[PDB]
């Protein structure tokens, strides 16, 4: 069912719009911990690939998510407290043509081979709509889905590997979009016809910027005594 | 022979240790 | 460097970019925001004097 | 006497003033939530998102006089030169009485029941008495009011479920001696007295971030002026100094840039989207004086 | 426009609407006065105070 | 005196005009402890309230 | 000796206890009392530091 959980030093992204050149900022903000527990998902990971079943995982106060694929099985998100149509829903859906976010009071029609079907005949009250290109288009597919202050923001990267599951370099998220919502979204689920779950926490980094505006490098100062060290010394050398 | 009439040392010495307020300007000159 | 970095310092004030305060508020509580911010500021220079 | 003497600072004045914000042609529709057809109540208030405009706040001035009209946060007069980043309206039909507790910090029945701003509350709240515009004799009822809640709300919280409340641990359902109707929903004849009568009240919850997304006020744009020492706006962001083309690579999402101190560096234009460079001239001055009982000469 | 601190204005002339000049046409004129006597069955609201 | 200051029997008691605490929160008498709660009862004016 | 002594001085809040004043009153007003406090505190250290 659900794999061996897994050890990241991944889920960095821009904390703030601000360009910075050469420079080591400490800054706090709720980051994916270093080498943190994070649970894999064995195509659909408990459910079996063709059933209908799924996990409906609890949303800790943000989440990381990751997979890579080619066939895009994976099409969505929902982001919910009931996910029962009482209150305001919200739902990522990616056609590869254009993604619609949707704020409704949406019921769950028990949507999921390769057969395209709908979802949600009973859509009452609908608050939000809004429309872009494609979020998901070896890719990787980062994402980092932050709820905090009314908006909900996702933040993604999208970087190719080959032979291997994840990369060993390191790579930040610019942020994708960053949506006034307001929901208390307790809980979340994937919409799929291998992905990867961690969970934010308040932590402080010691983030690295190059000579353009990207970040190569980051220390969790709460990792090892050496990752404060370089926190409190303003220093990846010590 | 140099630029500046320096014995080889005051080189060595002057290279070790490292108009325009560039840096740190807000008000400190 | 310190020095420096001790104008970003709100020190209770509600914002630190003294443009911030006299844009957005009227003299009766900017006065007050400008008064903690030259308190905190004073203090910096003082102990860099010293 | 002789020496050299450090007497003043000297600087170089802007001489030109700059303001730049989106093309944005569309208006606010302030008066539009303020003058609703249906009021909303305390108990379930309406808010209404203002995005993407121009927040002309003239057009409150022209559309009524007003009962009350503070900003807290803010200055009243000076709504149209700010930049506001996520502007929300929250419109209701209030009592009199209670006008006086829409404000944050305070203690008091509507905040702790029906709605409460909070502590670090920047924004404006507005109300003009609504007797000689809806209030029929027969009542209106738009107004509703949490008489008891089971807790004291947060800030902006909001809950609509109506549940009797129990005088001890038994659950009640109908018996006026152990039971506590959670609601007072009446609709007020026009003569009753003041704490009474009716206030439709608006509160506008400004944020500031320095204009991520602008709904920026009805600003005049100029035209970008590089090479000389300016007044800037930029998009909410106020400053002196140089703009200069930029050679620094900033990804499309960033807009401000700083420095290794926090002082801003780099601006992004609202309408071109082209980096600029701020460079703050300036220094001190001295005085080399040979003494006034030899020469006045200086230099 | 705002008074100052103890400043007096005495000259009544109608606010307008828009820009176009507005004189007794009450949906653009807003008369600048409410002068108006006021019955002791008032409430305490209406009620002058010397 | 000598008793437990449970105050949500205040709030079961009645919706109340004005509650309002100046040197201790509403909301955490039933933490607190007093040493010598003295209790002015009267009946006044709405005006003065205040 | 000073040092610690300086700590059960008010400088004006209610309270020299920290505790006190986060166990009595809400944040909007601790918060004041705090930072009263906060202030006196940190003139200590660096009276002590120089
Ligand atoms: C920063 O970005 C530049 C491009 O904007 C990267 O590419 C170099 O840009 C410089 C600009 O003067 C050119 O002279 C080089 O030839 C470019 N190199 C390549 C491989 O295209 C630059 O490498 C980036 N900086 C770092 C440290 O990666
Ligand atoms: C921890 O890290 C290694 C990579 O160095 C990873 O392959 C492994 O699965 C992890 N072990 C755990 C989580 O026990
Ligand atoms: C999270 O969802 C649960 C679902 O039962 C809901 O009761 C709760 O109120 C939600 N969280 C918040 C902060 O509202
Ligand atoms: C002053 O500017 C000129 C060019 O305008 C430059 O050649 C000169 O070096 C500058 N002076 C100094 C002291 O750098
Ligand atoms: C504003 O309210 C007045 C009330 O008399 C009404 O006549 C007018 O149509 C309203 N306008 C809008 C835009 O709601
Ligand atoms: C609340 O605002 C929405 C905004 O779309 C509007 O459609 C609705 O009529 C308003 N309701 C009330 C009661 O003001």
């Amino acid at each position: 069912t659900t794999q061996s959980y897994t050890n990241f030093t991944r889920g960095v992204y821009y904390p703030d719009k601000v360009f910075r050149s050469s420079v080591l900022h400490l800054t706090q903000d709720l980051f994916l911990p270093f080498f943190s527990n994070v649970t894999w998902f064995a195509i659909s990971g408990t459910n079996g690939t063709k059933r209908f079943d799924n996990p409906v995982l609890p949303f800790n106060d943000g989440v990381y998510f990751a997979s890579t694929e080619k066939s895009n099985i994976i099409r969505g998100w929902i982001f919910g407290t009931t996910l029962d149509s009482k209150t305001q829903s919200l739902l990522i859906v990616n056609n590869a043509t254009n993604v619609f976010i949707k704020v409704c009071e949406f019921q769950f029609c028990n949507d999921p081979m390769e057969s395209e079907s709908g979802v949600y005949s009973s859509a009452n009250n609908c608050t939000f709509e809004y429309v872009s290109q494609p979020f998901l288009m070896k890719n990787l597919r980062e994402f980092v889905f932050k709820n905090i202050d009314g908006y909900f923001k996702i933040y993604s990267k999208h970087t190719p590997i080959i032979g291997r599951d994840f990369p060993q370099g390191f790579s930040a998220l610019e942020p994708l979009v960053d949506l006034p919502i307001g929901i208390n979204i307790t809980r979340f689920q994937t919409l799929l016809a291998d992905y990867y779950v961690g969970y934010l926490q308040p932590r402080t980094f010691l983030l690295k910027y190059n000579e353009n505006g990207t970040i190569t490098d980051a220390v969790d100062c709460a990792l090892d005594p050496l990752s404060e060290t370089k926190c409190t010394l303003k220093s990846f050398t010590v | 022979s140099k630029p500046s009439k320096r014995s080889p040392i005051e080189d060595l010495l002057f290279n070790k240790v490292t108009l325009i307020c560039a840096q740190k300007f807000n008000g400190l000159t | 460097n310190t020095l420096v970095k001790q104008l970003s310092s709100k020190f209770g004030a509600i914002s630190s970019v003294l443009n911030d305060i006299l844009s957005r508020l009227d003299p009766p509580e900017a006065e007050v925001q400008i008064d903690r911010l030259i308190t905190g500021r004073l203090q910096s220079l003082q102990t860099y004097v010293t | 006497e002789k020496g050299i003497y450090q007497t003043s600072n000297f600087r170089v004045q802007p001489t030109e003033s700059i303001v730049r914000f989106p093309n944005v042609t569309n208006l606010c529709p302030f008066h539009e939530v303020f003058n609703a057809t249906r009021f909303a109540s305390v108990y379930a208030w309406n808010r209404t998102r203002i995005s993407n405009c121009v927040a002309d706040y003239s057009v409150l001035y022209n559309f009524a006089p007003f009962f009350a009209f503070k900003c807290y946060g803010v200055s009243p007069t000076k709504l149209n030169d700010l930049c506001f980043t996520n502007v929300y309206a929250d419109s209701f039909v209030i009592k009199g009485n209670e006008v006086s507790q829409i404000a944050p910090g305070q203690t008091g029945n509507i905040a702790d029941y029906n709605y409460k701003l909070p502590d670090d509350f920047t924004g404006c709240v507005i109300a003009w008495n609504s007797n000689k515009l809806d209030s029929k004799h027969s009542g209106n009822y738009d107004y509703w009011y949490r008489s008891l809640r089971k807790s004291k709300l947060k800030p902006f919280e909001r809950d609509i479920s109506t549940e009797i409340y129990q005088a001890g641990n038994k659950p009640c359902k109908g018996k006026g001696p152990n039971c506590y109707f959670p609601l007072e929903s009446y609709g007020f004849r026009p003569t009753y007295g003041v704490g009474h009568q009716p206030y439709r009240v608006v509160v506008l919850s400004f944020e500031l971030l320095h204009a991520p997304a602008t709904v920026c006020g009805p600003k005049k744009s100029t035209n970008l002026v590089k090479n000389k020492c300016v007044n800037f706006n930029f998009n909410g962001l106020t400053g002196t100094g140089v703009l200069t083309k930029s050679n620094k690579k900033f990804l499309p999402f960033q807009q401000f840039g700083r420095d290794i101190v926090d002082t801003t560096d780099a601006v992004r234009d609202p309408q071109t989207l082209e980096i600029l460079d701020i460079t703050p001239s300036f220094g001190g001055v001295s005085v080399i004086t040979p003494g006034t009982n030899t020469s006045n000469q200086v230099a």
